[PDB]
């Protein structure tokens, strides 16, 4: 889905399998976290799903010994005194000592400032305990958490529930047209992004001799040439696009490990999986209720949430009993109208667009004349239409599909590549649609804040801020302080931070709350970019004094108050709101849960050979399963004749559904219910 | 107390900013007022756009030039950007052809008698020595946000590309309210009104537009039944 | 209503719309029409409009847990690719908006869609199936934004002023339009205490009396209401008829509301009432100024004192964990309940310390979302967490999210919140496990009967009595004598009977038997009712959801099911409890019972248990053998004390608890008869459901137990 | 600065405590 | 027995009900969403099944 | 004593218990009645003995559960439980 | 720019001074735009006389309870100030209200100058006790909208006249909501619904037109600084 989906995929810990266990050997103890994964296994991302605890992530820092087992790195502490030097220890050996805490006050010499420290302990004990007993110490704060984990800003305010939701949400992102690094990092997005491995790194040192939008050649400081090519609108595994683009120009020194292109979810080489969206805490008119989300409509003008998605489609013309299945132009009773878009060989041409139900490659296969309907025999006698012993087998769009034809791929036993015995021809065509964000695409942030867009407004209908800057997105209040979510708060506030830069002021001496901040904090100007670390970084002593001293705007007056909110317009009526409002910009992903994928409706379609029902799934044009429990629904209603209804015409009857589709196309009443086939198949199976 | 007509007074920042001062108004009434007016300005004021482009070396918006450093996807992404105005109110078709070595900008499009470009310094591409980018650009004349016409709608063949159209000509526009709230025999709001706009107009003329808009809907109530 | 998307309704109405697009002659034949439909020609959007026209659909989420889980709905033509859900219907079917699909079905013949307009639309189902309280109420920003108006602010601008000096009252307005007018301009604020003559709002009963009384009040008389102008905009959606309340609306306020106009009123006025509080509410919660900042976050003031006093104390004890004088298991015991104090003491200061201006404090007073628990975990400390194994960690998590855990306080943490996710999975399959036997086991039961005639019926506790006298109200009402109809006439001291047999125990009618002084009343149940196989519905009651008497024919049995099953994914006694009842198994407590009434024999030693009973009435001493590890049940003696721990010679009744636990209920049967064991089981699961905060009324229950005595076994053939 | 070693954009770090390993 | 043999135990119940011989009556609910029968509750059973409508007397004349 | 019943509510779902017995009555009466209306509109032009037209005054393009719906609401028609 | 037709006015009578008005059907979205507007132009822009301030005769220092009466000031007042009237002298305006010996007093037993217009003379003001006697002044004066009371302060003169609120605007209350209707394809065009209720100083139709008229000229302000073209 995202280079981050790929890395922790590729640090997956699957406890399933092949001399494992069984998912149903699995018990409570299995899954729940254990105090040796401290550093090694991540006890924050795993599945919600049937799969929660039998599949983790690896720790940041963490390594596999030669033997089997996860050896994490500690600073050894001799005698209270903090040394440089690291060791790498098993689980076992960890247990044989204590260890401190990561965030631990220190001397610069390296002597403990408290004689007792929190320290942690074999069987899992956390306790004070003198400096004198320190033996190792943690090399990071977040060397317990997974890479996506790392990820998650103001991670220490979030519960464990929505931080597992955060981190999995994190993975699903979709790659945008245009990518926007966050305001608000935490520094692991560089490294996430280089080492999945979707951007494009210099090997060696030298400098750019020629860039194009198809490749980038470095010329080298000894005088040889390396070439790195990009791959441009590339059809992922889920479907989403994943294209690099070049940073670098002509004539740019660039160092050896550096980003000269990035790929998918990247910007300047960090992990870009959404967008800084203008973010105000309120409840507007209910169109935002529990979770629901309220968007502006100058995200789908300016393509914010926009993204590209490919889907490759394919057919083959085999040899039959009767012939050999041919791909040509000549389709049987169609007009020249719709093989329009088909070239001089039965395939649609690079560029057309295609809508659902279009023709892709015309494929025509020979029937027998013994497998011919009396009233379609009768059909070809009273058309005159002779030798069309073919019928219409073709490769047509399926529906909620739409897009240009981007690519064409032709494989012929005739033109000398392999294809399985029994296939002529073979023709692979992709398809690409710029999906805009819609209503009911599932958004969600970083800290398990899901929802779907309930409403896109137009841009006058939005609260607006003092200078008619509207806001782009609305987020529900009532659903903060449930889920122990703050973190977006924050984020929210520090966020604004970013957008506007602060001042603090240097007169009378450093501020009393600037104190513990490093020198380059103290001044920033707009649009800056900034880290907060898991279980370090930002606390709300500083962000507190930062909202009070934000930059003023273009015209010189400040938005935003020292508490974080800003007076809004309603942008319907006109009046001011009565009440500031928490105003800020918050990190927006867009998950691969687009409606333009989840919709799916059917009247009638193809039922499975053996039960006579319906298929299922929205590939097969299938419909929905009136399960077990919504039975008793309807009969705990007193429904009968809609149950009845539901179990015989309108699904397992052979005869009941096709007389239903003709007492509706003329105009009659419903006839009345058979016998259900799935009965009849009972019954044959008990003899 | 008793009324006195309102008066419109212009006071101009930059050339494409300008606030406007309406007093004096009934107590309560500003707010409306402005709320009204900047409806109207950001949602329906005529504006020209490019509908489609068509560049010779491709077919679809998915694929790369050779020679330019940015692919057909970010080209016309950075076209979107493009401010233009029309005289024709009809189809017309600017025309755009650069060889490299150098840079691709909006001043590098010739445009035909009527329309006209209003930031020439726009960067749209990069060529190196083989690059050579031939663009055509139908710039048409609405109102608002178009999506992309598809081409199953529209007659247009493979090679044209369709693009989204931004209408709009103005930019920003917000309002703030003086209200003389001393209990005493006279109350008044005062107006105020600001606009900007991005060179496509100039601001009191998007006002004009919003008030020959408004004048003409609220004429709709003064019809009798 | 529901909004359904066009190109949904045009593949769901396909045929249909192929039928009128052959009727207009925008097609030739139907074998084009379908084409037409196929490649979606612009005539389609047109016809497909006349085609849905009030033609009822079904929305369905799963899990479909009770009957509201698939509701009908008419469907509305709209744009995009999602489909628009009431919000009065989200408790029904338990969907948040954060990803969930729902499931559409359309109705073909004529009597499915006659079904689904009369049986299964929404507006004909507001309240629950299981309890009889509303659904489809204000919920979270409805009920926030009811909340906001009807609040009476001291001072807030515009508020009215006795007459002093020169100047006479100020803040009395001739006409509610003329308060409209004042908060307009902006001298009077919509939470404002002022006077308002009202002319088209009937005064409360109280005052109505007094101002006319003789007649009722008429729609154009006027009145002076001392009320906030928010106040008179609420008692406007009632409306007219509808006696006015000057309360504060919380919650529990307008479900009372709803609760007494869906009794009195008919259910389109009760509709039409709600749709006009989701409006009202949504349109007030905009301007209700609820935001969360990280201002709005107030921290306790004595955080760091409160938080020393108890870190002395655990040093205490951990010293005298030092020196051996407190065992390692007394330890934590300790430290957990010195913890435990000290997280009630941070609560508690945040309660004094956070104004009820706090958007955060208002949301939760409201009643919408939120306990006070998330407030103090969110601003005072998360207290004590769990391990995997269950017992709390002898060290909490001090910090609070606002101002961040420490990474050992995190890894801590996650050990409860991930078995907490866990064990979900596996306690909603047990419980829907239990749901489809309970399905299966009263599946046909339907009311098929009007009245069996049984005079038989059960007593039920109406009301305690108090030791100094008057009256007290039962928590068991709401569940076993709500609803309920009698089988003999109430008696009180005088000869008049209140209340009827036969009549529907009303909401006044309860008070009637309330104020009269009689405490209990026999009535008709399901488990009495004597039929050959389903149960008249003059023995079953009053129907929640209809509200009124159960027609003939309505499964009963499944209803009963799922009220029971839908609540199971809350409980912990717990789940195995109450399958250990429903399962008749040989509980785990297997408490001892008195087979005889007589007098006690208690021979306690300390190598185990025995005692004898001897019987009241001729028979021989019946002696017993029980473990010392078990405790004798405080019995009610004949003493009238409650806390007779049993000693010898107390006496006990026939069928009584011995020692504490859970009494056999195999045992049950053979002591006291089939008539006493299935109240024993139905206030038993009663207890497990209430311990938990749900309430299901006890008929549901009989229901389920009358299925489980209808076999008898053979001793002689 | 945060991550001063591939030359990547400066984001600036609120960390009181040195990275004595790197990832 | 087919009621039963849909819940629990399907090999146990179908075993004893060909050793029994037993014969099952068509009158249940589950029964008859097997079959696809109107199910005997609601609008299911006979009092509300078999109703004749018809216009009281009264008619237009045209 | 309501507001006018709009869209799928008219008739009210009151008034129309009011000439039935039950909630599973009405829909047994509404939906006969229906499928009466419906054999009307498909058999007036060939066969005799057809069903009796609308009682009522029908809606441009009304479906015949609102005709029937309305009919029972209107007192019209007669039952046989 | 583009052609937007088709947008019409109806109206449908509730009573004689009420009626609710549908403009229909609007573009997306100046339902919005033009509604508010609206109301406020009606609830704040319409000329209308209304009562200043009274004086009661035998009420100087105590403005507690009227002799001779049932009613008591306040209440007086309240009744007083629904009073319609319409002036045409543009100018304050004093009148005199006096009834003597037992019954009750209306709006038709006071006496109006010539000018001024009583238009509910039927209105209930006070119940005169047995030989009661109530002497009364009214200052009428013409405005729009809602002057707050206690802003008269500075014209009543220092001798027992109390001032009170002015409801100089004819209308009562309105009220507006937006739905959606739609000609040709898309189903989000706005219908815009208002509800005014007014005194019988003018119909529905009256104000709505002043109303109009109104707003014209304040956005032919700003129409006058271009006369740029906009479909109409
Ligand atoms: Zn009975």
């Amino acid at each position: 889905n995202n280079p981050l989906s790929g890395l922790t995929h590729k640090r997956r810990l699957s406890a399933l399998g092949p001399g494992g266990l069984s998912r149903e050997r699995a018990g409570l103890e299995v899954r729940d976290v254990h105090p040796s994964h401290y550093g090694r296994m991540c006890p924050i991302e795993t599945p919600e799903g049937p799969n929660i605890g039998l599949i983790g992530s690896l720790s940041v820092y963490a390594r596999v010994n030669p033997f089997g087992f996860i050896e994490t790195p500690y600073r050894k502490v001799v005698d209270g005194v903090v040394s440089d030097e690291i060791v790498y220890l098993t689980a076992d050996e960890e247990d044989r000592h204590v260890v401190a805490q990561a965030n631990s006050p220190i001397d610069a010499d390296g002597r403990f400032v408290e004689p007792r420290v929190l320290v942690r302990r074999k069987a899992g004990e956390v306790e004070y305990v003198p400096s004198s007993e320190v033996d190792y110490m943690d090399v990071s704060p977040r060397q317990m958490v997974s890479v996506a984990t790392a990820m998650i800003p103001f991670l220490e305010h979030d519960d464990a529930n929505r931080a597992l939701m955060g981190a999995n949400m994190q993975r699903q992102a979709v790659p945008l047209v245009r990518s926007e690094a966050p305001l608000v990092g935490t520094g692991m997005e560089l490294r996430a992004a280089i080492d999945a491995g979707d951007v494009v790194v210099a090997e060696e040192s030298g400098v750019i001799e020629e860039v194009s939008a198809d490749y980038i050649t470095v010329m080298h400081d000894n005088g040889t040439r390396r070439t790195y090519r990009m791959r441009k609108f590339a059809r992922s595994n889920h479907g989403t696009c994943a294209n690099q683009c070049p940073i670098v120009d002509a004539g740019d020194r660039v160092e050896a490990g550096q980003v000269i292109a990035d790929g998918p979810c990247t910007d300047d080489g960090e992990m870009a999986l959404g967008k800084n969206l203008l973010v105000a805490i309120m409840p507007w008119e209910g169109h935002n209720y529990e979770d629901a989300i309220i968007l502006s409509n100058r995200l789908v003008e300016e393509d914010v949430l926009t993204s590209i998605h490919i889907e490759e489609h394919e057919i083959d013309a085999r040899d039959t009993k009767l012939g050999a299945e041919e791909i040509t132009r000549d389709i049987p009773n169609i007009s020249d109208e719709v093989l329009a878009d088909l070239d001089e060989r039965g395939i649609v041409r690079i560029g057309a667009e295609v809508r659902d139900g279009d023709i892709l490659v015309g494929k025509v296969t020979p029937k027998g004349e013994t497998e011919l309907t009396p009233e379609e025999r009768l059909l070809r006698a009273i058309f005159g239409e002779k030798a069309r012993e073919v019928r219409d087998t073709s490769l047509k769009v399926p529906h909620g599909e739409s897009g240009k034809v981007i690519g064409i791929r032709v494989f012929s036993r005739e033109d000398e590549d392999e294809l399985p015995a029994g296939v002529n021809e073979l023709v692979r065509v992709y398809v690409a649609q710029k999906r805009k964000i819609s209503d009911g695409d599932k958004l969600a942030g970083r800290h398990g804040n899901k929802g779907v867009i309930g409403k896109i407004l137009p841009v006058e209908d939005m609260p607006f801020l003092a200078d008619g800057t509207p806001v782009d997105i609305i987020l529900n209040t009532h659903g903060v302080p449930r889920r122990m979510n703050i973190g977006q708060i924050l984020e929210t506030h520090l966020g604004w931070c970013a957008h506007s830069g602060w001042k603090v002021d240097a007169a009378k001496g450093v501020p009393d709350w600037a104190a513990r901040l490093p020198d380059e904090l103290l001044e920033a100007q707009p649009n800056a970019i900034v880290s907060t670390p898991v279980f370090d970084g930002a606390q709300e002593a500083e962000l507190q004094g930062l909202l009070s001293c934000t930059l003023p705007n273009r015209d010189g007056d400040v938005l935003v108050d020292a508490d974080g909110k800003a007076m809004l317009f309603d942008g319907r009526s006109g009046e001011p709101f009565p009440y500031p409002v928490t105003v800020g910009y918050m990190y927006i992903m867009k998950l691969h849960h687009l409606v333009d994928d989840k919709i799916h409706a059917r009247s009638t379609g193809p039922y499975s050979m053996i039960t006579q029902q319906p298929l299922g799934g929205k590939a097969q044009f299938g419909g929905q399963r009136f399960g077990e429990m919504e039975c008793w629904a309807m009969q705990a209603y007193g429904a009968a004749y809609t149950l009845q209804e539901l179990l015989t015409i309108k699904s397992d009857d052979t005869v009941g559904r096709v007389k239903v589709y003709e007492a509706i196309v003329k105009g009659e009443n419903i006839p009345e219910p058979g016998i259900p086939e799935s009965f009849k198949v009972l019954l044959k199976e008990l003899q | 107390l008793i009324s006195q007509r309102p008066t419109l007074s212009e006071d101009v920042l930059t050339d494409n900013r300008s606030q406007f001062v309406i007093e004096p108004l009934e107590p309560g009434f500003g707010y409306t007022l402005g709320n009204s007016l900047r409806r109207t300005l950001l949602s329906s004021i005529p504006g020209a756009a490019v509908t489609s482009i068509r560049i010779d070396g491709v077919l679809h918006e998915f694929t790369t030039v050779p020679g330019v450093k940015e692919d057909v996807t970010e080209i016309i992404l950075n076209l979107k950007s493009l401010v233009v105005s029309s005289e024709e109110d009809e189809p017309v078709t600017m025309y755009l052809r650069k060889q490299g070595p150098g840079e691709v900008t909006a001043g590098d499009i010739v445009p035909p008698a009527g329309v006209t470009v209003h930031n020439p310094g726009m960067h749209i591409a990069t060529l190196n020595d083989k690059g050579k980018l031939e663009v055509e650009l139908v710039v048409e004349r609405g109102r608002g946000y178009v999506p992309a016409v598809q081409n199953r709608a529209s007659g247009a063949e493979i090679g044209r590309i369709p693009v989204d159209s931004i209408y709009s000509p103005v930019l920003k526009v917000t309002y703030k309210v003086d209200a003389t709230r001393v209990e005493q025999r006279t109350d008044f709001d005062k107006l105020i009104l600001d606009v900007e706009t991005k060179n496509s107009i100039s601001p009191r003329d998007a006002l004009a537009s919003a008030g020959k808009t408004l004048v003409e809907l609220f004429g709709l109530a003064r019809e009798l039944n | 209503q529901c909004g359904l998307p066009k190109l949904m309704a045009l593949e769901l109405f396909k045929p249909f719309v192929m039928k009128r697009l052959v009727d207009l002659n925008h097609a030739q034949n139907i074998k084009s029409a379908k084409r037409m439909v196929e490649r979606q020609r612009p005539q389609v959007w047109d016809v497909l409009e006349e085609v849905i026209a009030e033609h009822p659909v079904l929305l369905n989420r799963a899990p479909t847990l009770h009957r509201l889980g698939i509701q009908a709905f008419e469907p509305m033509l709209v744009e995009g690719k999602a489909i628009q859900l009431h919000p009065l219907v989200c408790e029904a079917f338990n969907a948040d908006f954060d990803g969930d699909q729902m499931a559409v079905h359309l109705p073909l013949s004529a009597e499915a869609q006659a079904e689904a307009r009369i049986l299964m639309l929404s507006s004909n189902n507001i309240l629950s199936p299981a309890s009889g309280r509303p659904l489809a109420m204000p919920r979270l920003d409805m009920v926030t934004g009811l909340y906001y108006l009807t609040t009476e602010v001291p001072g807030d601008t515009g508020e009215y002023q006795p007459a002093s000096g020169d100047h006479p009252e100020t803040g009395v307005y001739s006409s509610p339009a003329e308060a409209i007018m004042a908060a307009d301009r902006g001298v009077l604020s919509v939470r404002a205490k002022i006077k308002v003559r009202l002319t088209q709002l009937r005064p409360p009963v109280e005052i109505e009396a007094e101002l006319f009384g003789h007649s009722g009040w008429q729609p154009g008389d006027a009145w002076m209401a001392e009320t906030t102008l928010g106040r008179v905009m609420f008692n406007e959606l009632l409306p007219l008829g509808y006696p006015f309340v000057n309360k504060q609306m919380h919650k529990k306020v307008q479900a009372a509301i709803i609760n007494d106009l869906a009794e009195r009123y008919p259910m389109i006025v009760v509709a039409q009432t709600v749709d006009k509080l989701k409006d009202a509410g949504f349109y007030w919660a905009t301007r209700s100024g609820v935001t969360v900042s990280m201002a709005d976050v107030l921290v306790p003031p004595r955080k760091k004192e409160i938080l020393d006093h108890y870190e002395e104390r655990a040093d205490k004890v951990e010293k005298q964990f030092q020196r051996g004088a407190l065992n390692h298991d007394e330890r934590n015991e300790a430290l957990v309940e010195i913890w435990k104090e000290a997280t009630d003491e941070v609560g508690q200061a945040l309660r004094e310390h956070y104004p009820d201006d706090n958007p955060i404090i208002t949301i939760v007073d409201s009643g919408a979302t939120g306990n006070f628990t998330q407030t103090r975990t969110l601003a005072g400390m998360k207290g004590l967490v769990t391990n995997p194994k269950g017992e709390f960690i002898p060290r909490p998590v001090k910090s609070s999210f606002r101002e961040g855990l420490t990474v050992l306080e995190y890894f801590i943490n996650t050990h409860g919140a991930r078995k907490g996710l866990a064990d979900t999975a596996l306690r909603t399959a047990d419980s829907g496990y239990l749901t489809r036997r309970l399905v299966d086991v009263s599946q046909d039961v339907i009311v098929r009967e009007h009245d069996c005639q049984t005079e038989r019926g059960i007593v039920v506790e109406l009301a305690e009595r108090a030791p100094d006298g008057t009256l007290i109200r039962d928590p068991y009402i709401e569940t076993s004598a709500y609803a309920r109809t009698l089988g003999t006439d109430a008696v009180d001291e005088a000869g008049n009977v209140i209340v009827e047999r036969g009549q529907d125990l009303g909401d006044p009618e309860i008070d009637a038997l309330l104020a009269a002084g009689i405490t209990q009343v026999k009535v008709r149940s399901v488990l009495t009712c004597a039929t050959s196989t389903g149960v008249c519905a003059t023995c079953y009651g009053r129907s929640m959801a209809t509200g009124k008497l159960v027609d003939i024919g309505e499964a009963v049995g499944i209803v009963a099911a799922q009220s029971i099953g839908e609540p199971g994914t809350q409980l912990t006694g717990g789940l195995p409890r109450v399958q250990e009842l429903f399962e008749a198994r040989v509980p785990r407590g297997k408490a001892p019972i008195a087979d005889v009434t007589g007098r006690v024999r208690l021979e306690d030693g300390e190598r185990f248990y025995k005692i004898t009973i001897v019987p009241d009435d001729g028979g021989e001493e019946v002696v017993y053998d029980k473990i010392s590890k078990r405790q004798r049940l405080r019995v009610f003696k004949h003493e009238d004390g409650s806390e007779r721990v049993l000693s010898d010679g107390d006496h006990v009744e026939v069928g009584q608890q011995l020692m504490e636990g859970s009494a056999d209920p195999h045992e049950v049967l053979r002591v006291q008869g089939p008539r006493e064991v299935q109240i024993h089981l139905v206030r038993e699961v009663q207890e497990v459901y209430r311990a938990q905060g749900v309430s299901i009324h006890d008929k549901h229950i009989e229901v389920i137990v009358r299925q489980m005595l209808r076999r008898v076994t053979i001793i002689d053939s | 600065s945060n991550n001063s070693v591939p030359g990547a954009p400066n984001r600036v770090s609120f960390a009181k405590l040195r990275e004595p390993l790197e990832v | 027995w087919l009621s039963a043999a849909s819940f629990q135990e399907t090999t146990r119940v179908l075993t004893d009900a060909a050793i029994n011989c037993r014969s099952d009556k068509l009158n249940g609910l589950k029964e008859n969403v097997i079959i696809g029968k109107l199910i005997p509750a609601g609008t299911g059973i006979n009092r509300y099944r078999n109703i004749a409508v018809q216009p009281t007397e009264e008619a237009r004349a045209a | 004593g309501y507001d006018t019943p709009l869209g799928i509510t008219n008739p009210p779902i009151d008034e129309l218990l009011d000439r039935v017995s039950s909630k599973y009555a009405l829909v047994i009466y509404a939906a006969k009645r229906a499928r009466q209306i419906n054999d009307y509109y498909n058999q007036l032009g060939e066969g005799i003995l057809e069903y009796v037209g609308p009682l009522v005054e029908p809606g441009l393009q009304e479906k015949p559960l609102s005709i029937a719906l309305r009919e029972i609401h209107a007192d019209l028609l007669e039952h046989t439980e």
